[PDB]
RNA sequence: AGCGCCGCAAUUCAUGCUGCUUGCAGCCUCUGAAUUUUGUUAAAUGAGGGUUAGUUUGACUGUAUAAAUACAGUCUUGCUUUCUGACCCUGGUAGCUGCUCACCCUGAUGCUGCUGUCAAUAGACAGGAUAGGUGCGCUCCCAGCAAUAAGGGCGCGGAUGUAC
């Protein structure tokens, strides 16, 4: 072993309104973890590829993101926020962009697949729920590695001209 | 098990059926459905569904205002009191049901608390495992229904180390064990118990009996609205849709006639027997049957001329017809209803009352049961329900002159058992109890004999069907078909094949397995497997052990328990219930389940 | 079946402009023609459960395409649902 | 290949047979059990759909008998089903109407699979349950198709506030 050594893993910092498909997705790829082996991980099994689908039957349980909270250091209560609010109402297919918030936060926010949600209030744009440059519709927030669209390559910060 | 239904069709002109199709389907199946509905929202359902038991009256007294409500008012006294007795029976139907289910749940949830691991009770006990063995073993020699007893200690008993001690005891079957605990084991049993719990928990959220609409009103209705209206949100989108896929009921609800004389037997210049119903005397039906029932429809005639030529010296609560269920069988094709349809009588005959022998058997029970209840009874109208009780005392002394046939006997120490199984449907052995030796074993294909072929007809007729199935439904077409007649045609072979072989041996009573629910049995056991091997994968789950668990779904041990009962109680062979062991080939199941009921005898 | 004299005729009275062939307006008035022509068709035939199956997925793509233009506009949903007379 | 079924053959045996001693000891023809092989000119299974108020499976009484049942006489009705035979089909003419498809890749409990005249394209005519593969059959396998399982890729047009 190496001496005095505490038995750790790579962490990743959750921003501010990211959601648990983009969070888990960046902390499978800090830790080159497939979503299988991280919901092994935790034991909570294949459960983990359905929620960073944002498949939501069941929602995540209480059991569920305190055993996910084992496996990453956030707790339980940080990890419910990042997923809708009680009695909010969210889609799962349209999954949807501001771009000018990805430039200024390389993250999916939660909020952007709200059923209520059509501008950023911040930039005051509406949101874009495909590439505006090739029609392509987004992936799953998890797998976001390149921050741009996976046909034509345009970066999503760029996409923040294309709005509104 | 003695009571039987005869079936004929029953013939006579159009404008007979058309009327009596239109008192049924227009008045009698609406007022059905009324009363479901008014009884549903009585302010004592609630408390009905706890006691689960309804009120002797309830269903009488609020059809009383509605005889006379415009939509209903048209009918003959006997048909209000047909619809009250098909609510009335559908309500004790499903207050047991519930009441049931409600017991069942709170017995599993008490043992859920009470089934503790040897690590949690080491804690729970605050005892060494040798310490509450003793314990156990001391409690045991106090509780010598025995279950039952360690449940009944359990309760009041708070001392934790004796409640610990009862726990590591109903663990094991109520007994001793030295052996260690395998952990996961345990919390594979732990396991199947929630789902127990659950699976109990969702029966529970049963609906209530819904009728049947015959004008199916609210079709059409909902089809309009849902084509020129806005749904407000998915939720009334979604119930349109459940209400648009609902399917129309064709049939009214049978007629019921639970008194035996309201249906008056008559032959006709033709020759033919003939039948009316009271208060619909100007509809005569002409019986059309096989012969193989006429015998019964004959006798129905001569117990009638019986106590008429008697001038009523004779009880009708000797008449081989107990009641009778008056229903229009769907037809095939194309036509007004009362045309379409066929109307079809059944009767409900006790098959004792058709020999003088047997005769005397009911007019023993009978006698017994009204001398219980006159003595117990002691209103103007309660004294002439006395003095009606003790003219068919009277009465019941009076011989219809029946057919002598000597009651079967059977040796007390002959037993057959009866070992059922998902593999072999019926295995039997012939145990002569007294010298524990097997007169007989017989497999299933010697109990068919020449009919064993269709065994495996009907195992390669469930697969065709089922997928012939499949195909059909995801083209629409309503080809749809399947085995049950089979299965059931099957079930009654075995049943004349076992009670033929018990009547050759003299055995005296047949023993059948208490089997339980096997269903929901094996269906938490095998989520409880499934869930450790697909943990968070529903349907990998729901894949796992699929086809075992439709075979289970499909094994028919009820259908085949009581074409048995049946046949037995038509020679008077007793019937018993032993504890089926887990142990052994079919062979050997079945002579330890007869031996077991003869042991049992207390 | 829609004939193809019937469908233009959709397009161009519902059309936002000469070449908008595709816009929700236009989606919610030819399936408006497909639910009012299945209705009449379902009202004489219970027992046509496949063209029934035709008919939740109509009422449905209709009941999105309507909560979509509600909330781009409730002076373009109100008066579009006047005219095709749906309440 | 895999899986189910079918018989075949083989071993062991008792619910089979033999015996005096009636509870035991032999045996494997019969009648069965335990699943062990194997597909053969074998013996058994065999699933395209449809067609009768069809026949036999009854009731009572007497006689006989160890039940089981059997014989004789009288009466008889047609219900709801399960098989075995035999026979008939591969449908027609108008309406109404769903689903599917820009195109490409993969291929699903997907679809199709018979004979023989004719016939390059196209199917028609006449036969017909012998209907792709094995003893038989499958959602398996083979061949063609696959838009009407799921997915993935990628055009121009409309729309682009989440619907498409
Ligand atoms: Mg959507
Ligand atoms: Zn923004
Ligand atoms: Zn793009």
């Amino acid at each position: 072993e190496a001496p005095d050594v505490k038995p750790w893993l790579f962490l990743i910092k959750p921003y501010e309104g990211e959601s648990l498909s983009h969070f888990l997705g960046r902390f499978r790829r800090a830790n080159h973890l497939s979503a299988s082996g991280l919901g092994t991980l935790a034991g909570i099994g294949a459960i983990v590829a359905r929620w960073e689908r944002f498949h939501f039957n069941p929602r995540p349980s209480q059991q569920e993101l305190e055993a996910i909270a084992s496996v990453v250091e956030v707790d339980a209560q940080r990890l419910a926020q990042m997923l809708p609010p009680a009695g909010v109402g969210m889609q799962h297919e349209p999954i949807r962009l501001c771009g000018a918030c990805y430039a200024e936060s390389p993250c999916h926010r939660i909020e952007w697949q709200y059923k209520s949600v059509w501008k950023c209030d911040r930039h005051q744009l509406k949101i874009l729920a495909k590439c505006p440059n090739c029609q392509a519709p987004f992936k799953m927030p998890a797998l976001w590695e390149d921050g741009c669209c996976h046909r034509c390559r345009m970066p999503f910060a760029e996409m923040a001209k294309l709005q509104k | 098990s003695s009571q039987i239904t005869i079936q004929a069709r029953l013939i006579s002109f159009e404008s007979n059926r058309q009327q009596l199709w239109k008192l049924m389907a227009d008045l009698n199946t609406p007022l059905i459905n009324e009363l479901l509905c008014q009884l549903g929202q009585h302010p004592d359902f609630e408390k009905w569904q706890q006691k689960g038991k309804l009120p002797s009256t309830v269903v009488s007294q609020l059809c009383q205002p509605l005889k006379t409500d415009p939509r209903f008012a048209g009918q003959p006294s006997r048909l209000y009191m047909s619809a009250i007795h098909i609510v009335d029976y559908i309500y004790k139907s499903w207050l047991a049901i519930q009441k049931r289910l409600q017991q069942q749940l709170d017995g599993k949830t008490r043992w859920l608390e009470m089934l503790n691991s040897d690590a949690e009770l080491v804690e729970l006990s605050g005892d060494t495992l040798e310490a509450i063995r003793v314990k156990a073993a001391e409690i045991l020699a106090i509780a010598m229904s025995l279950s039952k007893t360690l449940f009944d200690a359990y309760q009041e008993t708070e001392d934790i180390k004796s409640r610990s001690a009862i726990s590591y005891l109903l663990k094991n079957g109520c007994k001793l064990t030295d052996k260690e605990e395998d952990s996961e084991k345990f919390a594979k049993r732990r396991r199947q118990v929630e789902i127990q719990i659950q699976r109990l928990t969702e029966k529970l959220i049963s609906r209530m009996p819904k009728g049947r609409d015959l004008t199916n009103a609210k079709w059409l209705e909902t089809l309009l609205t849902a084509t020129t209206t806005v749904a407000e949100d998915n939720a009334q989108a979604k119930r349109w849709q459940d209400i648009l896929l609902t399917r129309s009921s064709s049939l009214p609800f049978p007629l019921v006639f639970e008194t035996n004389e309201d249906m008056v037997w008559s032959k006709n210049q033709k020759g033919r027997l003939c039948v009316h119903f009271n208060g619909l005397s100007d509809l005569i039906f002409e019986v059309y049957c096989g012969n193989r029932q006429l015998h019964w429809f004959q006798r129905f005639l001569e117990d009638q001329q019986t106590k008429r030529k008697s001038k009523n010296q004779h009880s009708s609560g000797l008449f081989t017809l107990r009641n009778g269920h008056l229903v229009w069988l769907e037809g095939e094709g194309k036509g007004e209803p009362w045309n379409l349809h066929h109307l079809t009588l059944y009767c409900c005959v006790d098959n004792r009352l058709w020999t003088e022998e047997g005769t005397e058997i009911v007019r023993q029970e009978k006698a017994d049961e009204i001398t219980k209840f006159i003595t117990n009874m002691k209103s103007d109208t309660q004294q002439a329900l006395i003095q009606r009780k003790q003219s068919t005392l009277t009465r019941i002394n009076n011989s219809f002159e029946r057919p002598s046939q000597p009651l079967y006997q059977g040796q007390s120490h002959i037993l057959v058992g009866v070992s059922l199984g998902l593999e072999k449907p019926a295995t039997v052995a012939v145990v002569d109890a007294i010298a524990n030796k097997v007169l007989a074993y017989r497999s299933i294909k010697q109990l068919l004999g020449d009919n064993y072929e269709l065994l495996n007809r009907q195992r390669r007729q469930q697969q065709y069907l089922s997928h012939e199935r499949h195909k059909a439904q995801k083209n629409f077409s309503p080809n749809q078909f399947g085995a049950s007649e089979l299965g059931q045609h099957i079930d009654r072979l075995l049943a004349k094949a076992i009670v033929a072989l018990a009547r050759t041996y003299k055995a005296g009573s047949i023993v059948l397995p208490k089997l339980g629910d096997m269903r929901e049995v094996v269906q938490s056991e095998i989520q409880a497997i499934a869930e450790q091997k697909f943990p968070g994968y529903i349907e990998g789950q729901q894949k796992y052990a699929k086809q075992y668990r439709v075979n289970v779904h499909r094994w028919s041990y009820g259908r085949l328990i009581q074409s048995i009962q049946s046949k037995a109680a038509q020679t008077g062979i007793v019937i018993e219930e032993g504890k089926q062991p887990i142990r052994g080939s079919p062979h050997d199941k079945a002579k330890e389940l007869a031996l077991s009921a003869y042991n049992l005898r207390l | 079946a829609l004939t193809q004299e019937r469908k233009q005729e959709i397009i161009v009275n519902y059309q936002v402009h000469e070449t908008d062939t595709g816009s929700a307006d236009v989606q919610v008035a030819m399936l408006t023609e497909r639910i009012n022509r299945l209705s009449l068709h379902l009202q004489a035939n219970k027992k046509d459960h496949s063209s029934r199956r035709g008919l939740l997925k109509l009422i449905g793509q209709r009941k999105r395409l309507l909560a979509y233009i509600q909330k781009d506009s409730r002076e373009k949903y109100q008066a579009l649902i006047g005219r095709l007379g749906i309440r």
